[PDB]
């Protein structure tokens, strides 16, 4: 509604609309369990490496397989034109 | 000229034969005294006349059974290309020469564009027959053929 | 004389407009309570919730529409794919953060409240917080997949 | 009406010209059909 | 001469539009155009649809400037009005843009000094090769 | 106020202005300096509000123009009836409609064209027509060539009257602006007078000429033996032996107690098992309801007797919390702007033509129309294009209104407002829906193609794998089946045979109609329709809403409705104009309609049309391959295009070789359009510079300086040939296919 | 931003200044023509490059030219 140079932020609608600002609704201890067990993945960089190397090799690992399609299998191959 | 004259081509004869049988087949449904029948019999007579002329005018034929044209300049086939062509260049030259006679007549005048969208038919009719002797454009070429400014 | 449709926050020269789907008390309450908007909570904390919900949910589509089941015994293995997608996603988030925010920098969210209550500094949106959020998103994502899968083993649900 | 003559000789001059040409060409063909060559020399 | 300054002046009556300011205004720049109206009148908004001018001084904030001139130009003709527009920035500094030199740009003013004028007019510029490798450009000369 | 007839005396009539090209415009009446002048002359010829600013003059121009249009339509109808009299086998077709091909154009024997006069039956040589006129004429009880000849004269006379009226109402007695604006009047008349009396009138010819004569034709009596229509009016005995209700006069109507008239009027519904067309007894009855309905409807609006409605009153009283004072001021806008009216009318008339096509195929109205697949495929496709074009035209004039007539200070609306005040919300959402529809319709196909090619048929979206059964349309379909007797007790048979279930109708050895199946194949194509339609809507609505202003161009309205751009600045602003949105929308309408008529052609041949013998065995034209092969793009390329295009590419030497010529001919002009669409006038103008040099050299350079086409015209030329080429190709392809196979 | 130049070929008609949508040009005193004025591009930072100026010049060859250069937010005509 307003317009003051004093407060441009407010002038140009920089409002944290749907922001809560409320205290944490999460039960403690639960938070602390998650705060100590998910801590290694919060460092960045290292998470990036853990996901690349980890995701890469984990993917490689499923290299091994059976009922994917590794079986041309006992089927008499055609010739099938002038031949070859 | 690896071809054989049409007069003595079997394939050329097979085409005339096959074509006439196709038109005659249609002849059956219409009975005799009839409009379509007369129309089809007229196409048949027009068909025979066509093939007859091609053979008559010594046109070679290809293994396909269709005439082919010689444009090399060979004297036996000027009818095939050269004779009609000269005829063309005469007319083309005529049209162009008359068209250029009009623009020059129009150029030094009032609003020149006015007579380019609305034709001066008296002037055009005056200039149309000048194309008859358009190859005396050559004698304009000895002097005022084309502009010197460019 | 009463119109329902009004300019945003009373300012007609700013982008948005106010409609029942934007500024309803139900919509406001619901959106203010999502984990994302709890500005005052640990980013890491907020994330895990998003991961858990999202993870859990992703198992369904992969398993049911997957090449492996569709009458093919592979079954619940799909869930494993879902566990793969939360890895891809985590990667993206980590990237978004790294690129966006710098270490030294401060938050970029908006400090003014809708009502002008300058009183509020906020969020993750900092290199430190975002890393926490993604890091928590992952943990939650994997755990979400696992528990859905865990339910799959026990079975009983009508769809699968 | 001078003016009517003026409507004419516009692009109606093209159609009157080409219609005459088309007619002439058609009659020639009706008279001399299927000509692939000039055989008079 | 010094430019006018502002600002606490009211803004026109409008209902809200989607063409309004965005994040760019918050973090890059935004513009303000101001004018004096003799009557309370209705005008077409560049961003939106229709707004009501308020009699007396009027203030409007628009993004992009061109929007400012488009509206302002409309203000000059249509109705007779005198307008001015400034560039806001986000810190709070403001910058007077138009007119900027007393008078409008169409009208020649003595205060003004030329910028970017080449006295060797024509397309007498040199071939690109001539400046090749010289940071220069042919027109810049 | 009181409504009356208002006119003015003579306002000039001379050939003087014929002699002056571009007289209507002050800019262009000075003559040409460049060749651009010529194109502008034809492009601004019908832009009346661009000629003058007086609303009275513009209104008088468009009024006589409509007379000119009607004159042509009457002259056009005069020819079709004439050709059905001199150059047709209608009398032959009238005896054996199920075997003889309808033809109404003979070709002169010059240059070899006589081959196009093929075996159409009845001992007649000509071109098979797909207009459908034979089935109209038989339905009207038209027996001889004399009657078609009389109608030819009648239409020609009317054509003269229409043409005379236009001159009379522009040059002699020109209606005043107040006269045109009496909309409460006009709607009353067009509702009651044109539509009510019009439908009433035709209900009469049917129950005196059509119904009596058609019964004779169906009994099997020779058409030449059947008494003339006027023998039914004079001697009521003839019209009493059949339809005995005529024994009484106005009773029972006058004494009410309706009716013993159930004899020649009924709610039977379905299809005549002998003619394959809708029961004439139902159609006559249908026009009876339509007459009265429109006669009733023609008394809503108040005129000169205080009873009725002020449209201005109705609108203003329709305002809600969500919309403001909206609807207020719409009456003044719609009575002041021609473009505003034309946009609504095009949108609605265009939409009507589309429902006509879908209604005439599924409920065959004329006798022996259903089993003439050549006509039905043509009629459906024809109306789809006509409707399709008119809708795009609505967008153009909606945009023109925004640019030219829109004024908030004078004629505010509030409803039109607000829309402009959140135009980004509408376009951004319509943007999203299209992307969702694209993926969820077309993406399913690409999925199907890839799975099939990888040899995974069970991983496809099909009836035999992952099914997408369109259950909502199926449930409805079933509901119309159980409609007669249950829901509508008065209805004896179903509304359409596509809802029949276990009912089939055949005429000759060919199938007229049967219940049309719906499966996953039908699901996919309909979302493709839903997809293509939205994108067309997106392009056109974006053009209208952002016609005046934009974050990119604050003052776009000043640049006009039809301008090339605003330069390469701001990254480039080509095709920002509303005109260019219509131009872009044209291609997408083409895209949408083309897949619609392909949806029709394949579905009918595959699941509906075909041969039936007297054992019940039905053999469809393409043999029911729609369900398993239309669900794949390769399937459309192979089993539809490649397979069915064989007739048109094997038509040389046949009577259908003209279609073979138009097939290639249309491919040509289509590709030709791409030269204009992929290039710019900058190149062409420079090329013309070198060519102009050569003419100057030989002193043959024209005063009218040659110029390359304008940026806009280059687009106009391009989309015109793209449309002509593409549409004409399918035309030649369709007709050759359906005439040879059908 | 874009580059815009003027040339002594200018006749002081002033049309471009009237044509510009972003107030880039203006007129300044000069003595090379009867109008005694010449265009100037003192604010090329606000130019968009639509060339409405060029489209309005009557000199045989444009006396005002716009050479599209490095792109900025201002030149890209972005309201966001
Ligand atoms: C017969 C005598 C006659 C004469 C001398 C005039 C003379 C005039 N008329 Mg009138 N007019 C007439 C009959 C006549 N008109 C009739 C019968 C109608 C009813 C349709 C009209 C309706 C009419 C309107 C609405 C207007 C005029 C106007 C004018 C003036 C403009 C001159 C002009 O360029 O016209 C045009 C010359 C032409 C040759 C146009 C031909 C258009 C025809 C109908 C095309 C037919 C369609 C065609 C078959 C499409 C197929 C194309 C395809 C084959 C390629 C001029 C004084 C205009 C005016 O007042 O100036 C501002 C004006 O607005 N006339
Ligand atoms: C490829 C280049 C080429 C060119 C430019 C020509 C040109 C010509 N040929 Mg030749 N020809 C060619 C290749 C070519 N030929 C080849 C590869 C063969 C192998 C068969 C021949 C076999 C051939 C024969 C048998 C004859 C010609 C003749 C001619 C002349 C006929 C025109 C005329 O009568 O005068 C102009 C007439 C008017 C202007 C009127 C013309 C000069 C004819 C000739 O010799 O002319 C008398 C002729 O008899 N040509
Ligand atoms: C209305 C239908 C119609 C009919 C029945 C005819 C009939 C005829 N035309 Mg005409 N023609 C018509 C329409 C028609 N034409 C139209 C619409 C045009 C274009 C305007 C022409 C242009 C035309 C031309 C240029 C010629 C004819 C000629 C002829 C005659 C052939 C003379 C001859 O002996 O052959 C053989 C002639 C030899 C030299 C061998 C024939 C009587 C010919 C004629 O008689 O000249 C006056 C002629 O050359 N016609
Ligand atoms: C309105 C649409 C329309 C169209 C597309 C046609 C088209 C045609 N007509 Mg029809 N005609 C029409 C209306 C129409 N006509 C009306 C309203 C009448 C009643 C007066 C006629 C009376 C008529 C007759 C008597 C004949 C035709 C003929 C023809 C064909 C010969 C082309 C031609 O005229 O030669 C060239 C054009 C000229 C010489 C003048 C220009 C052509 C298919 C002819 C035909 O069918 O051939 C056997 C023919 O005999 N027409
Ligand atoms: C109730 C009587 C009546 C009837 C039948 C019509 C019919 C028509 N009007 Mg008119 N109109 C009427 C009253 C009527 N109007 C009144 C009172 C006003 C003043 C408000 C108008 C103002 C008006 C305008 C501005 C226009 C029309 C137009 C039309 C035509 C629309 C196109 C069409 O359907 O082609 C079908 C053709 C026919 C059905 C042939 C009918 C020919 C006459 C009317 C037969 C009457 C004979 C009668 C028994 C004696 C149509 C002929 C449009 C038009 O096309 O202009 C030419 C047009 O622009 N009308
Ligand atoms: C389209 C408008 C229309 C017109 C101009 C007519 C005109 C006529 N009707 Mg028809 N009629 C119509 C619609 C129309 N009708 C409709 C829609 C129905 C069905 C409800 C009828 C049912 C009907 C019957 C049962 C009879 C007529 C009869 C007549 C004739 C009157 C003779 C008499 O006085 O009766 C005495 C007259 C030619 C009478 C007749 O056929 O003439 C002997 C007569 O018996 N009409
Ligand atoms: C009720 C129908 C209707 C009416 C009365 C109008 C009327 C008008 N239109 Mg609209 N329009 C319509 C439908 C209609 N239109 C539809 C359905 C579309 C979608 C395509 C459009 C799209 C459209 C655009 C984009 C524009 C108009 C414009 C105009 C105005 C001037 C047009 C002009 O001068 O004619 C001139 C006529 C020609 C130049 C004829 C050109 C020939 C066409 C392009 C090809 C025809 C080929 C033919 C079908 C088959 C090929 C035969 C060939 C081989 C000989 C005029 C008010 C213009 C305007 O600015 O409004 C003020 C404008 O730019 N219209
Ligand atoms: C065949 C060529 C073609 C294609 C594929 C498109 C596609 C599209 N058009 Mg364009 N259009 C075309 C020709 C084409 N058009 C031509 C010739 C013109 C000139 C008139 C236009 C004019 C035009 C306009 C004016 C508009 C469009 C719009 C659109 C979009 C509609 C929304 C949508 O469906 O989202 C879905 C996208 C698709 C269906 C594309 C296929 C996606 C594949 C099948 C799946 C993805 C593949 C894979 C998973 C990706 C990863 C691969 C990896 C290796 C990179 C869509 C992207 C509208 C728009 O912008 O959208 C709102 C818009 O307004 N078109
Ligand atoms: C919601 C879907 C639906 C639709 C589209 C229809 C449509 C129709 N119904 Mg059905 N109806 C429905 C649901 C529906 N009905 C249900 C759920 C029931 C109860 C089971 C009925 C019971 C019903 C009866 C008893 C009749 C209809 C009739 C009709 C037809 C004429 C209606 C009318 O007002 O004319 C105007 C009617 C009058 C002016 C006279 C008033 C007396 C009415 C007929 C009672 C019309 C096709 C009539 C019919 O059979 O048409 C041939 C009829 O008699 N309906
Ligand atoms: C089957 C195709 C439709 C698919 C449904 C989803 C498409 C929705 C597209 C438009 C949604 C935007 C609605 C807000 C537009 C809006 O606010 O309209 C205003 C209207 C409120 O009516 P008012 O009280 O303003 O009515 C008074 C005046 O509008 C009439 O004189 O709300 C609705 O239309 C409810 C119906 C919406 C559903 C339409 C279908």
């Amino acid at each position: 509604v307003y317009f003051d140079l004093e407060d441009i932020g407010n002038t140009t609608g920089q409002w944290d609309l749907y922001g809560s600002d409320a205290p944490s609704p999460y039960s403690p201890l639960q938070s602390k369990f998650f705060e100590t067990f998910a801590a290694p993945f919060t460092k960045r960089g290292l998470l990036l490496k853990f996901l690349i190397l980890g995701g890469g090799s984990t993917l490689a690992y499923f290299s091994t397989t059976a009922s994917g399609d590794i079986l041309p299998i006992v089927k008499g191959p055609q010739l099938p034109p002038k031949l070859g | 000229s690896g071809l054989t004259p049409c007069k003595e081509s079997k394939q050329f004869a097979k085409r005339e034969k096959q074509s006439i049988k196709k038109l005659e087949s249609s002849l059956k449904i219409y009975a005799a005294d009839s409009a379509p029948a007369l129309a089809i019999n007229a196409t048949i007579e027009k068909t025979k006349r066509r093939f007859d002329n091609y053979a008559k005018q010594g046109l070679l034929c290809g293994a396909d059974g269709l005439p082919h044209l010689i444009v090399s300049g060979d004297q036996r086939h000027w009818g095939e290309f050269i004779t009609p062509g000269i005829l063309f260049l005469y007319i083309a030259g005529w049209i162009g020469w008359v068209g250029r006679s009009y623009l020059i007549a129009i150029r030094d005048e009032k609003k020149p564009t006015q007579k380019e969208i609305i034709i001066d038919v008296p002037l055009a009719s005056r200039l149309v027959f000048r194309g008859f002797s358009w190859p005396i454009a050559a004698y304009r070429e000895l002097l005022n053929g084309e502009l010197v400014a460019k | 004389t009463y119109q329902v449709v009004q300019p945003i926050n009373g300012d007609p020269f700013i982008g948005s407009l106010e409609t029942p789907v934007t500024s309803s008390p139900l919509v406001a309450w619901y959106l203010s309570n999502l984990p994302g908007y709890r500005t005052a909570v640990n980013p890491l904390l907020r994330g895990i919730e998003v991961g858990l919900a999202h993870g859990f949910f992703l198992v369904g589509p992969f398993v049911k529409a997957g090449p492996l089941r569709n009458t093919e015994i592979a079954g619940q293995a799909g869930s494993l794919a879902a566990a793969g997608l939360v890895v891809i996603l985590s990667i993206c988030l980590t990237i978004y953060g790294i690129s966006s925010f710098n270490e030294g920098d401060p938050s970029t969210a908006p400090s003014l409240t809708l009502t002008g209550r300058k009183k509020q500094p906020d969020q993750l949106q900092t290199a430190d917080g975002w890393a926490k959020f993604t890091g928590g998103f992952f943990f939650g994502g994997i755990s979400g997949v696992i528990w859905a899968f865990f339910l799959l083993y026990v079975l009983d649900l009508p769809y699968y | 009406r001078d003016l009517k003559t003026y409507l004419s000789v516009a692009p109606v001059a093209s159609t009157l010209w080409f219609a005459a040409l088309a007619g002439l060409l058609i009659e020639i063909n009706r008279l001399f059909p299927d000509a692939l060559t000039f055989p008079f020399f | 001469t010094p430019p006018e300054l502002d600002p606490n002046t009211p803004s026109p009556i409008f209902g809200g539009s989607t063409g309004g300011l965005l994040r760019k205004a918050q973090v890059e720049e935004f513009y303000v155009i101001t004018w004096e109206s003799p009557k309370e009148q209705i005008f077409e908004m560049p961003t939106g649809g229709a707004a009501i001018m308020r009699e007396g001084p009027n203030l409007l904030k628009l993004a992009r400037k061109e929007q400012c001139l488009a509206l302002g130009t409309r203000l000059r003709s249509k109705y007779k009005i005198k307008y001015q527009f400034y560039r806001v920035f986000p810190s709070g500094e403001v910058q007077y843009l138009h007119p900027k030199d007393g008078v409008y740009p169409e009208k020649v003013n003595p205060g003004r000094q030329g910028v970017g004028v080449n006295f060797r007019s024509i397309g007498k510029n040199v071939s690109p090769i001539e400046v090749k490798f010289t940071g220069k450009q042919p027109y810049d000369l | 106020e009181v409504k009356i007839i208002l006119d003015r005396d003579p306002i000039k009539t001379s050939f003087e202005q014929w002699a002056k090209p571009g007289h209507f415009s002050r800019t262009i009446a000075k003559g040409p300096d460049t060749t651009t002048w010529i194109w502008n002359l034809h492009a601004d010829a019908h832009d009346f509000d661009s000629h003058t600013s007086d609303l009275e003059e513009i209104s008088r121009k468009v009024f006589s123009a409509h007379f000119g249009q009607l004159s042509i339509i009457f002259l056009w109808l005069s020819g079709m009836y004439f050709h059905g009299a001199r150059f047709s086998n209608y009398e032959a077709w009238l005896n054996d409609p199920t075997h003889i091909r309808p033809s109404a154009q003979v070709v002169w024997p010059i240059v070899g064209q006589e081959i196009l006069n093929g075996d159409v039956g009845g001992g007649f040589r000509g071109i098979q027509i797909t207009s459908g006129f034979f089935q109209i004429w038989r339905a009207s009880g038209i027996t001889s060539e004399l009657q078609l000849y009389c109608t030819a004269i009648g239409a020609l006379v009317f054509a003269g009257l229409m043409l005379f009226a236009g001159w009379f109402h522009y040059h002699k007695a020109a209606p005043k602006l107040a006269w045109f604006q009496d909309v409460e009047s006009m709607l009353n008349h067009h509702l009651a007078g044109l539509l009510g009396l019009g439908s009433l009138s035709w209900a009469g010819h049917q129950v005196h000429v059509s119904l009596p004569i058609n019964q004779f034709l169906n009994a099997g009596v020779d058409p030449k033996e059947i008494p003339l229509p006027h023998e039914f009016i004079l001697n009521r005995d003839l019209l009493a032996q059949l339809y005995p209700s005529f024994a009484e006069g106005a009773t029972p109507f006058f004494t009410l107690n309706w009716s013993k008239y159930a004899d020649f009027l009924t709610f039977r519904g379905g299809l005549d098992p002998l003619t394959g067309g809708l029961w004439l007894t139902d159609i006559a009855h249908h026009h009876l309801a339509i007459a009265i309905l429109f006669l009733i409807a023609g008394h809503m609006y108040r005129t000169n007797w205080g009873i009725g409605h002020g449209i201005k009153d109705i609108l203003e009283a329709h305002k809600g919390p969500f919309t403001g004072q909206g609807h207020k001021g719409l009456y003044e806008i719609l009575t002041t702007s021609w473009h505003a009216q034309l946009s609504i009318n095009l949108a609605m008339l265009g939409s009507l033509t589309i429902v006509v096509a879908q209604h005439m195929y599924s409920m065959p109205p004329y006798p022996y129309l259903a089993t003439d697949y050549a006509t039905q495929l043509s009629l459906f496709t024809h109306h789809m294009w006509i409707g399709g074009f008119l809708i795009v035209g609505a967008a153009a004039h909606a945009a023109i209104f925004m640019v030219r007539d829109y004024d908030p200070t004078t004629r505010y609306n509030d409803l039109l407002d607000r829309v402009l005040r959140h135009r980004d919300a509408i376009i951004s959402h319509l943007n999203w829906v299209c992307i969702f529809l694209g993926f969820h319709s077309f993406g399913l196909y690409i999925h199907n193609d890839t799975m099939s090619a990888l040899g995974r048929p069970q991983d496809m979206f099909s009836d035999t794998a992952i099914q997408l059964q369109p259950v909502f349309a199926q449930w409805i379909q079933n509901t119309h089946a159980l409609a007669p007797g249950t829901t509508a007790p008065g209805a004896t048979a179903s509304t359409s045979l596509t809802w029949g279930g276990g009912d089939l109708v055949a005429v000759g050895n060919k199938v007229a109609l049967l219940p049309i199946p719906l499966g996953t194949a039908d699901f996919l194509v309909h979302h493709i329709h839903a997809f293509t339609i939205h994108v067309t809507v997106l392009i056109l609505l974006k053009g209208v809403l952002f016609a005046r202003s934009s974050r990119l161009i604050p003052d776009k309205a000043n640049l006009g409705f039809r301008f090339p751009c605003d330069g390469p600045g701001r990254g480039g602003t080509c095709q920002v104009s509303a005109w260019d949105h219509v131009f872009l929308g044209l291609f997408w309408m083409y895209n949408s309609i083309s897949v619609v008529i392909f949806h029709f052609s394949w579905k009918m041949q595959s699941d509906v049309w075909g041969t039936i013998n007297d054992q019940g065995v039905v053999t469809h034209i393409t043999t029911g391959n729609f369900a398993q092969s239309s669900i794949t793009i390769n399937g459309w390329l192979r089993d539809f295009l490649w397979a069915q295009a064989s007739q048109v590419i094997q038509s040389y030497g046949s009577s259908l070789s003209a279609y073979g010529l138009f097939f290639l001919g249309a491919h040509f002009v289509w590709a030709f359009s791409l030269m204009f669409l992929f290039s710019g006038r900058g190149y062409w103008q420079e090329l013309i510079e070198s060519i102009v040099w050569a003419h100057n050299k030989l002193k043959v350079a024209p005063a009218t300086q040659p110029r390359a086409l304008s940026i806009v015209q280059g687009r106009a030329v391009g989309v015109t040939h793209y449309l002509l080429g593409g549409i004409a190709t399918t035309w030649a392809f369709f007709l050759a296919r359906i005439i040879a196979v059908g | 931003s874009h580059s815009v130049k003027i040339y002594d070929t200018c006749i002081g008609c002033t049309q471009c200044v009237r044509a510009c949508p972003t107030d880039v040009l203006e007129m300044i005193p000069w003595g090379g023509c009867k109008a005694k004025q010449i265009a100037s591009a003192p604010r090329t930072e606000d130019c968009v490059g639509c060339k409405r100026c060029e489209s309005a010049c009557p000199t045989d060859f444009l006396s005002v030219r716009v050479y599209l250069w490095h792109e900025t937010t201002r030149s890209m005509g972005l309201a966001y």
